């Protein structure tokens, strides 16, 4: 029977200072014992200062990032350039992963 | 006359008399310009008030990071076909990673605007267009009409006495296209052709409106103290 | 009477007059036209220059549907690219059940019956272009001509619009002296000359010539845009024969 | 006959220009926008003395932070206001924020040409839309059924409108206090109002940043109207 | 489009009136007169044929009096193919109530939800209302015997004696001289009768143009029958009061 | 009068769409004749290419609507076409379903049916066209049923349809008047040609060239038309006579 | 949910039900009323699935209410019980069925008579001097055919239910924290409070 | 595109009159008489055959059609019409009682549902009424045999014997005079074929005059034999050699 | 479906539609509401040219929405069924998810909604009715009264009349409702809104119905007698 699911392993962190924060990824990309690549970055700018990472099984996790660089993209379009707050897209990505409750998205999302 | 109760009748010399009106709601509205050189395309738009105590209505929107436009007539039509383009533009990035050309933008246009000269129950949309724009093969400047026709321009106007600052472009027609590499004198030039439509007023600085693309700028929009630059 | 105010309906003498009334709107439109050819077929149109600050070469009028096939029409611009938008998912749903890319009388049906249907309603308007389009199929090179009654029958040549009856002179004079065949490159060039000659009936603003080809030795039963030098060289043999 | 979407030889939408119309006979409505809140009244125009005039609402909050008054086909404007007060919670929802006054004022007006042969004709009624937010401060909104809307320092709608109007272009400036336009709202009402203008046949309220959207009581309004006499008198 | 041909069968006259309602009743009034009349210890309903030639099978027939259910009856004035299509509701509507609550349909309620019917084409949809008017006949244990009409605006209203279709102003003003609330099944059939004989428009009323029926308490015991009279019964009931 | 405008009843119990779609039939100004050989059913109809750009090969009012039915019209080509393509398409369906050819005069039925829907909905104009079917059916032998716009339709022993169709309809009963037979009773449909074109020279007075007629002709298991070469050897034996 | 009972005596319907609310290893509640009025004459006890019981009981009696209200009048127990039987046998073919399972005891004014009535979630419809729902009946059914007789009194009627209550909170093994009692007679419906 | 006429066609005028369905009537009144009469073991149902040309081959378009094997119809009015009532009317007999019960519909309900059919096409959205006038003849076990009129508006009516058309009075008060309780089959016919004759101005013979009767059980027009209870349709249409029988004792 | 705007803008700014469903509401019998100070009585002409009645299973003019809220019309008995059912089952599904009867003033919302929503929707007209609307919220001993139209407009009222000589009746009502002063009685509010009546009606006979609604659901409609009793009594205090 068809899996819609697979596991791309990698890790990532992210720790927020005073007046910074970071978000680090591993680049590895992986399925069962194999490598797929040594390179495929999994921690991206959306803009607005915002970035956000999705890991686990990764076409998941790019469907997720393109799904909310997209919903920035239109917060934008419909509310006259106003930047999008950190807390906003909080919000915004909870909407984004509940929608698909009873299909999820495999993925630790950390922003 | 017997012949203009909706879209979907001719009149007996072959005419389309909703779209003539729908034409003519444009003509009404508040003049707006383009032009391009081969590097930059610029529009200018005159923007209009209720009264002295409201704001100025905005003519000029942006729909992707290369390319936008200029509206003159029904300001809620321009705000539908804008929308149409937004998600033309999305669609071509997020599926083929492609940025849409300005070329099938203006055929995407047509074809919206054709569907409803042709049904009963619609109405032909009520406004003109200026879809400025720079991809794969430079600058671009088209005009959109509610008839369905959208045409390749180097620069043209459209709005109440539009007239003026077209023929203006056609006498510049072999300086402005050669401003290469020099924004702020495609913008003068511009604000020069639409002042060629101005009566009883003049440019002030919540009353002009300009927006640019082109080589190495994304669409962006200016206004207020940011236009007193060019007044 | 008002027999004429909808779509669909018969007048006392059996027409149906909007049907009618769309033709005039094809009447007003610039010349285009299609000639026949050895192997082939050759497609050509005025393009009125309106302004200077139209950009040249860039409002192309033919298009191509599938990859042999191209269609060009005279009167309201958008109804003709509505028409082929229909052409091309009518050559795509063929090409997808029966592999073959579609046989051009076959399309020609296809267009035939589209623009019928939109003379069986009231609810909507039929369409004001007259349409020519041909190509290469495994039978050789067809030529059609489509009315907005939804008429069509194939041609030898073709011509419509403004300047329809001059073309059509001309066009019947080739007919005659070229009993045996003519070529491609005969075709390309004639067809230049053509629409100079019937530019006359419509001769205010000067006009762009856009022109294309189907031949199964020139483009490989391909439909193909003629430029460059080709291009330059037809109108020169046109500029010759109108002086 | 003919379709209900069809433009008249001068380019305008026939049903859009008659809703135009019904408008022109609704009662009076005045905003004015100042540093300090926006005030928005409205005459009542009670039918008869019977009609208990409290229960004239032609004054609605949309959400703590907008406020919206009406004038022309009223209940008309029920919809509308539901419309409003969803698209602003949905967006708190989504979004954990106020939704902009503009862009609220965007989505009512998106319903506007919503209409044709989707509702059955334009909406008889305009609105003016009240608020505050923190990337453009207070403003005021004019929703007609065009489906258009402009900003305003100050604007009339209703019969009284054109008199009001003219008035409104006069007395506005950008210094007055909440206090001052309260007053001016009052005095330009009572200009165009048919009957003696009071605490039950005219309302008042406002929107401020702190406590957000306010409707005034008859008590607090009476007083306003007693302190009006007295500046008007004193000279 | 087809705006062009639409009649708006369902807008108002500046005067606030129907259109298509009244010129309904304009067509049932030139339909055969049908009569209902309620006694203590029965109901009668009576019906004229829209004039019978010599040929016309008088058995075999009905067109103005039908079975709803067995406690329920309705006498028709109108177009007869319009009334069947609201009969074969009815008669579902009915059995629904059955199936559903294991109690036979209240008169009211089956009275009430085909006006509502009628109704409904008088508001939307665009299409032209039934030319009907009914005399619905029947009993329940609720309210006894019950008479009510409807009409083709979906207005109904009950009654001790009542008529339809032509001649109802000359008909009611009979039935309101000679009704009394005493009164028995066999005097209300006899009041019938004469009503009828009087507001004809034919030369002298005879058996073969008239359709009849009771409901009576007539059987055993707390129970009640609809009896739908045969021809003969008809002749035989025409002499019993020398009308023949 | 909007009783004029779609197919509602006047009146006086008349549908003016129905009618005025009769003289659209006649626009073509064309005329065509079918009859009945022994063997075979025959069809002729006028052709004429009165623009010399026209390609000749593709002006045609004769329809194969399946192997063994074929179908000419009287009417503007475009209805035509679309009566046509419906016709193939019920042809090739009714023989997908019920595992035998349609006959003729089921086709000719179905068609009526569809045209008297036409008639009596609103929204849907009657087409402006007659069509004649014809095949030797495998049951009921050479075959001749015509449709008309009203949705009417009746088998015929020989017909005509155009505008001088009462000129040829009386010239063919003055013939079987006089043969005292339902067909032509000849062997070969080449003759059963040479006298449909015969009796349409007579009938219209005038004379034929191979580029002013077209030709059908349903046998056994085929219908087909004839090239201008097959007529023109027809014409040619007409003449040597 | 679990224990339901009703005994119908000379003039009127007694309904006992249990007052526990137990959910895995917690008695969430002592004190729940498995009833809803249905009209002033009607009452319907009801058992079975979490959730499914209460929504079921509250939308049969929201329907009943309206048919009260649009004809200003009563439906006998009879119509009432038929017209939630149909429910239930549709719900019983529906992608979700109710699993819940009902007694309806009314007082019938135009015969004055009690009746019960016993409905499963199938929509398996009795009429019954005395029922039960689920084990219960398992020990009360054979008790009640020894010691009803069809002419009791109310008083002797509540007796026979503390008998019934007794045998099971002696054998069987939940604790169902006692039953709240309902009396359906030509006045209407009571709680007794002290049981 | 698609249907946008969804309100009816068929309204009341101000006098109370539907026009559509009268005009129908008035397209029946224009049409080839046809006549029913009804005897005691027996229907006839019987019309002309006036032809298009003389080419036309009459017997390829039959007017009295078979619907059920105990149930015949005939017409006044447009004959396309008539065609599609006549197939809609079959398939009813099957989808809404054969397929229920297993057995054929009694005629006065087979006729219920066409009248419903025609009933609708005067109310419905779009369409314009039947221009047709039906009798449709047939026996059932526990009625015997009938004659029914359906009109335009989809009113019915049984009848003794009647007819619609043309020559409608005149035939009709010709019947009036000749009809009896007592007539037999037989003698039915004969008072059939006096009666189109009248009517009828051209050749009167048995390929002009196209009649059906309904009768006794006819076994051989079965096609099968082994089931007692299957006994053959009442429904036959006499033979064009029959009808000139008939009419040479006339 | 039909899809026809029925209801459409004239050029004036009117929706004639909805301006003639009003003339179907002015030609409809007349029927008033009066509140008390505990109190709000309900009173409607019906018209006698009917005798032959049979007023046991004639639909009554007052209907009960819930069992402590009733809603009176004027204009097209047909359209005021569907109005009534509707309110029914919004005042049942109310019950249902809030877990308390409706206020009177949501009812009339709900019901005035309706009636707008009928005048811009395709393929239908507007109810040719107005309504009365009183009761008592929950818990509550405050009156409520309240006033529906086909425009969908809806309003709180002292006392109110429409349908047919409604402006007589309002004018009555006008000068001798002391805003000050209501009805402080039962008998007094029955009596004020009897001699309102009485004013538009003819005879007292079979021609006035009243009801009578007092807190916690206390409804009860008066039978001629009782009606008749103040149509003596006002009668005699008249001569003067």
């Amino acid at each position: 029977q068809f899996n819609p699911y697979g596991d791309n392993g990698g890790t990532i962190l992210g720790i927020a200072g005073e007046d910074f924060a970071v978000l680090a990824g591993d680049t590895r990309n992986i399925t069962d014992y194999s490598i797929n690549s040594r390179y495929e970055p999994k921690v991206f700018d959306c803009g607005d200062n915002i970035v956000m990472s999705a890991n686990g099984f990764a076409a998941d996790g790019d469907a997720l990032v393109k799904r909310f660089k997209n919903s920035v993209k239109w917060y934008h379009f419909d509310h006259n350039d106003k930047k999008l707050s950190i807390n906003s897209a909080a919000r915004n990505i909870q909407h984004l992963l509940y929608g698909k409750r009873f299909f999820p998205y495999y993925v630790h999302t950390i922003i | 006359n017997n012949y203009d109760g909706d879209t979907v009748t001719f009149s007996p010399t072959g005419r389309l008399f909703q779209v003539e009106y729908a034409l003519e709601a444009i003509k009404q509205g508040s003049v707006t310009v383009g032009l391009r050189s081969n590097t930059h395309a610029v529009l200018v738009a005159l923007k209009r008030n209720a009264d002295e105590l409201s704001s100025y209505q905005k003519k000029i929107i942006k729909c992707d990071e290369h390319m936008g436009l200029s509206l003159a007539g029904l300001a809620p039509d321009a705000r539908v076909l804008s929308n149409y383009l937004r998600q033309q533009c999305n669609y071509s990035s997020l599926v083929f990673n492609r940025k849409l050309a300005v070329e099938r933008a203006g055929h995407l246009l047509c074809d919206k605007a054709q569907k409803n000269t042709q049904s009963y129950g619609g109405r032909p949309y009520g406004v003109g267009l200026l879809i400025i724009g720079y991809d794969k093969s430079g600058a671009h400047l088209l005009e959109f009409q509610p008839s369905g026709n959208v045409t390749e321009l180097y620069g043209t106007a459209i709005g109440a006495r539009s007239q003026g600052a077209k023929t203006y472009l056609e006498r510049t027609l072999d300086t402005f296209i050669k401003i290469d590499g020099n924004p702020d004198e495609l913008i003068k030039a511009g604000v020069e052709a639409i002042s060629q439509s101005l009566r009883d007023e003049s440019l002030t600085v919540d009353n002009l409106s300009i927006a640019i693309v082109g080589k190495d700028t994304p669409f962006t929009i200016y206004d207020g103290e940011a236009v007193a630059k060019y007044i | 009477t008002g027999y004429d105010l909808s779509n669909s309906v018969f007048s006392p003498d059996g027409r149906n007059f909007q049907v009618e009334y769309a033709v005039k709107a094809v009447e007003n439109g610039t010349t285009s036209i299609g000639i026949k050819c050895n192997d082939g077929v050759v497609f050509a149109v005025e393009k009125l220059i309106t302004s200077k600050l139209l950009v040249p070469q860039k409002n192309v009028k033919i298009q191509v549907v599938d990859r042999h096939i191209g269609c060009v029409y005279s009167g309201l611009i958008p109804d003709g690219r509505h028409l082929v938008n229909r052409g091309r998912e009518e050559a795509a749903s063929f090409k997808k059940l029966y592999k073959t890319p579609i046989p051009i009388p076959a399309f020609a049906d296809r267009l035939g019956q589209y623009v019928q249907a939109h003379t069986l309603y009231n609810s909507v308007r039929p369409f004001g272009v007259s349409t020519i389009f041909g190509g290469v199929d495994k039978n050789g090179a067809h030529l059609y001509m489509l009315e907005p009654s939804g008429s069509y029958w194939g041609y030898k040549g073709a011509a419509t619009g403004k300047g329809r009856q001059s073309a059509k002179a001309e066009l019947e004079k080739l007919v005659d002296h070229h009993p045996e065949g003519l070529s491609a490159r005969e075709a390309v060039k004639q067809a230049a000359k053509i629409i100079y000659l019937a530019h006359e009936d419509n001769k205010e603003k000067d006009f762009e010539l856009e022109i294309s080809w189907c031949s199964l030795s020139e483009t490989n039963g391909l439909h193909k845009f003629v430029k460059g030098d080709l291009l330059q060289e037809a109108i020169d043999f046109a500029q010759k024969e109108i002086n | 006959d003919r379709g209900v979407s069809t433009f008249s030889p001068e380019g305008r939408l026939f049903q859009v220009e008659y809703s135009l119309e019904a408008i022109k006979l609704g009662s009076t409505a005045i905003g004015i926008a100042t540093k300090e809140g926006v005030v928005l009244g409205v005459e009542k125009r009670a039918t008869s003395p019977l009609l208990e005039s409290d229960s004239i609402e032609k004054i609605v909050e949309i959400d703590r932070h907008i406020g919206c008054a009406m004038s022309g086909l009223t209940a008309d404007a029920r919809s509308m206001i539901e419309h409003a007060r969803t698209a602003a919670v949905t967006h708190n929802l989504y979004y954990d924020e106020d939704i902009n006054v503009e862009s609220l004022t965007q989505s009512v007006c998106d319903l506007a040409l919503r209409f044709g042969e989707l509702m059955s004709r334009p909406f008889g009624v305009a609105l003016l839309i009240a608020g505050h937010d923190a990337d453009d401060g207070y403003q005021l909104f004019h929703a007609e059924p065009s489906g258009t809307f402009y900003r305003y320092n100050a604007k009339a709608i209703g019969s009284g409108s054109e008199g009001a109007q003219a008035e409104l272009l006069n007395e506005w400036h950008s210094s007055l206090t909440l206090k001052e336009a309260e007053l001016l709202v009052l005095k330009i009402l009572k200009q165009v109002m048919e009957e003696k203008l009071d605490e039950n046949n005219a309302q008042l309220s406002c929107i401020t940043k702190q406590d957000g959207f306010k409707i005034y009581d008859n008590e607090k309004t009476a007083e306003l109207i007693k302190e009006l006499k007295e500046k008007e008198a004193a000279e | 489009g087809s705006r062009r041909y639409d009649s708006r069968t369902t807008i108002f006259s500046p005067e606030g009136r129907l259109y298509q309602v009244e010129y309904a009743l304009e067509s049932i009034s030139h339909a055969g007169t049908a009569i209902g009349i309620m006694a203590s210890d029965g109901i009668v309903l009576a019906a004229e044929r829209k004039v019978t030639s010599t040929l016309l099978e008088q058995d075999t027939s009905t067109e103005k009096l039908y079975k709803l259910n067995d406690k329920i009856a309705v006498a028709v004035a109108g177009l007869t193919a319009d009334a069947e299509i609201l009969i074969n509701t009815a008669r579902i509507h009915a059995q629904n109530y059955l199936k559903t609550y294991n109690e036979d349909i209240p008169v009211e309620i089956l009275v009430r939800r085909l006006s509502d019917i009628k109704q409904g084409y008088t508001q939307h949809g665009g299409l032209r209302p039934f030319g009907v008017s009914f005399i619905y006949a029947g009993y329940d244990d609720r309210y006894g015997y019950q008479l009510y009409t409807s009409n083709p605006s979906g207005n109904y209203t009950g009654w001790k004696a009542i008529s339809v279709g032509a001649n109802t102003s000359a008909a009611q003003t009979l039935l309101q001289m000679d009704y009394k609330d005493d009164m028995k099944v066999d005097d209300a059939i006899e009041l019938a009768l004469k009503t009828l004989s009087k507001t004809t428009d034919s030369s002298a009323l005879t058996y073969d143009r008239l359709e009849f029926a009771t409901i009576r308490k007539g059987a055993n015991d707390g129970e009640v029958y609809q009896k739908i009279f045969k021809p003969q019964e008809i002749k035989d009931i025409l002499v019993k009061t020398g009308i023949t | 009068g909007y009783d004029r405008h779609i197919t509602i009843f006047s009146p006086e119990g008349r549908l003016y769409q129905v009618e005025y779609a009769f003289k659209a039939t006649n626009q073509t100004n064309i005329n065509s004749l079918a009859v009945r050989g022994k063997d075979c059913t025959v069809v002729i109809s006028q052709k004429k290419v009165p623009d010399k750009l026209l390609d000749p090969t593709t002006v045609s009012y004769i329809f194969c609507i399946s192997r063994t039915i074929g179908m000419v019209v009287n009417g503007p080509i475009p209805d035509a076409r679309n009566a046509a393509l419906r016709a193939k398409a019920e042809a090739a369906e009714f023989r997908y379903k019920y595992g035998y050819d349609m006959p003729c005069d089921v086709l000719a039925k179905r068609m009526a049916n569809l045209s008297q829907i036409y008639t009596q909905r609103a929204y849907m104009r009657p087409l402006g066209v007659i069509l004649t079917f014809v095949s030797v059916d495998e049951e009921l032998g050479p075959s001749i049923y015509k449709t008309d716009p009203a949705g009417y339709y009746v088998g015929y022993k020989a017909t005509a349809t155009g505008p001088k169709q009462q000129e040829i309809t009386t010239n063919l009963e003055n013939h079987f008047k006089k043969s005292k037979i339902d067909h032509i009773n000849e062997e070969s449909w080449e003759k059963v040609v040479e006298f449909a074109i015969t009796h349409m020279i007579d009938a219209l007075g005038t004379e034929f060239s191979k580029n002013d007629l077209e030709v059908g002709v349903a046998t056994k298991d085929k219908f087909f038309t004839l090239s201008a070469e097959n007529i023109e050897e027809r014409l040619v034996a007409i003449a040597e006579q | 949910m679990d224990i339901i009972l009703g005994i119908r005596v000379q003039d009127s319907v007694i309904l006992a039900s249990s007052k526990a609310v137990t959910r895995g290893i917690s008695v969430l509640k002592d004190s729940d009323d498995k009833t809803r009025q249905l009209s002033p004459h009607t009452l319907m006890s009801f058992a079975g699935e979490a959730g499914d019981t209460v929504q079921f009981a509250e939308y049969i009696q929201a329907n009943i209410q309206l048919y009260s209200i649009r004809e200003d009048y009563e439906l006998s127990p009879q119509a009432v019980s038929s017209f939630v039987r149909q429910e239930l046998a549709k719900s019983i073919r529906s992608r979700r069925p109710y699993q819940v399972n009902v007694l309806i005891g009314g007082y019938d004014k135009k015969k004055n008579k009690p009746e019960l009535y016993q409905i499963d979630y199938l929509g398996t419809k009795v009429e019954l001097p005395y029922g039960a729902h689920g084990y219960s009946g398992f020990y009360t059914f054979s008790l009640l055919d020894h010691h009803y007789r069809p002419d009791m009194t109310t008083e002797e009627g509540l007796d026979l239910l503390k008998l019934c209550v007794q045998e099971l909170e002696k054998r069987m093994p939940m604790d169902f924290k006692g039953v709240i009692v309902k009396i359906v007679d030509k006045d209407g419906i009571r709680q007794v409070d002290d049981f | 595109m698609t249907d946008r006429y969804s309100f009816s066609l068929t309204t009341f005028s101000p006098s109370g009159k539907l026009g559509q369905i009268d005009y129908a009537l008035t397209a029946v009144k224009q049409g080839v008489t046809s006549l029913g009469i009804k005897a005691t073991n027996g229907v006839v149902i019987a019309t002309e055959k006036k032809s298009s040309s003389p080419l036309a081959m009459s017997e390829t378009l039959s007017k009295v059609s078979l619907l059920t094997p105990d149930i015949g119809a005939v017409y006044s009015g447009m004959g396309p019409d008539y065609r599609v009532l006549v197939d809609k009317s079959r398939k009813v007999a099957h989808t809404s009682y054969k397929r229920i019960y297993g057995e054929y519909p009694p005629t006065k309900l087979l006729v219920s549902e066409v009248a419903k059919i025609m009933q609708e096409a005067t109310q419905s959205g779009g369409v314009r009424p039947f221009g047709v006038s039906l009798l449709i003849a047939g026996h059932d076990e526990f009625n015997g045999f009938s004659l029914y009129q359906v009109d335009p508006s989809g009113s019915y009516f049984p009848w003794k014997a009647t007819a619609i058309g043309k020559g409608s009075v005149a035939a009709k008060t010709f019947l009036e005079k000749r009809w009896n309780d007592e007539l037999e089959l037989e003698d039915a016919i004969h008072i059939a074929l006096l009666t189109l004759k009248e009517s009828v101005e051209g050749e009167f013979n048995g390929d002009t005059i196209e009649l059906a009767i309904i009768g006794d059980e006819n076994p051989d027009l079965l096609g099968y034999t082994g089931i007692p209870t299957d006994k053959g349709p009442r429904f036959r249409k006499l033979t064009s050699q029959e009808i000139n029988d008939r009419l040479e004792a006339l | 479906g039909y899809d026809r705007a029925l209801s459409i803008f004239s050029p004036d700014g009117h929706i004639f539609q909805v301006e003639y469903a009003l003339e179907a509401v002015k030609r409809g019998t007349c029927a008033v509401g009066v509140k008390g100070k505990n109190c709000v009585v309900l009173g409607c002409e019906r018209r006698s040219t009917l005798k032959l009645q049979d007023t046991r299973i004639t639909p009554s003019k007052v209907s009960k929405i819930d069992s402590h809220v009733v809603l009176s019309f004027s204009g097209l008995n047909a359209d005021s069924r569907i109005l009534i059912e509707k309110a029914r089952v919004e005042a049942q599904s109310h019950r249902l998810t809030l877990e308390d009867p409706v206020t009177v003033e949501y009812l009339t919302r709900y019901v005035a909604g309706v009636q707008q929503r009928y005048t811009q929707s395709g393929g239908v007209r507007p109810f040719g009715v107005s309504t009365l609307i009183a009761g008592f919220d929950p818990r509550d001993d405050e009156p409520k009264l309240y006033q529906t139209e086909p425009s969908g407009i809806y309003s709180s009222w002292s006392a109110q009349t429409i349908g047919r000589n409604s402006k007589t009746v309002r004018e009555f009502l006008e000068k001798n409702y002391d805003r000050k002063e209501p009805p402080a009685t039962v008998e007094e509010c029955v009596k004020l809104t009897v001699r309102s009546l009485l004013e538009v009606v003819q005879t007292g006979a079979k021609n006035i119905e009243i009801t009578v609604v007092k807190p916690d659901s206390d409804i009860v409609a008066l039978s001629s007698e009782e009606i008749n009793q103040y149509v003596t009594q006002i009668e005699q205090e008249k001569q003067e």
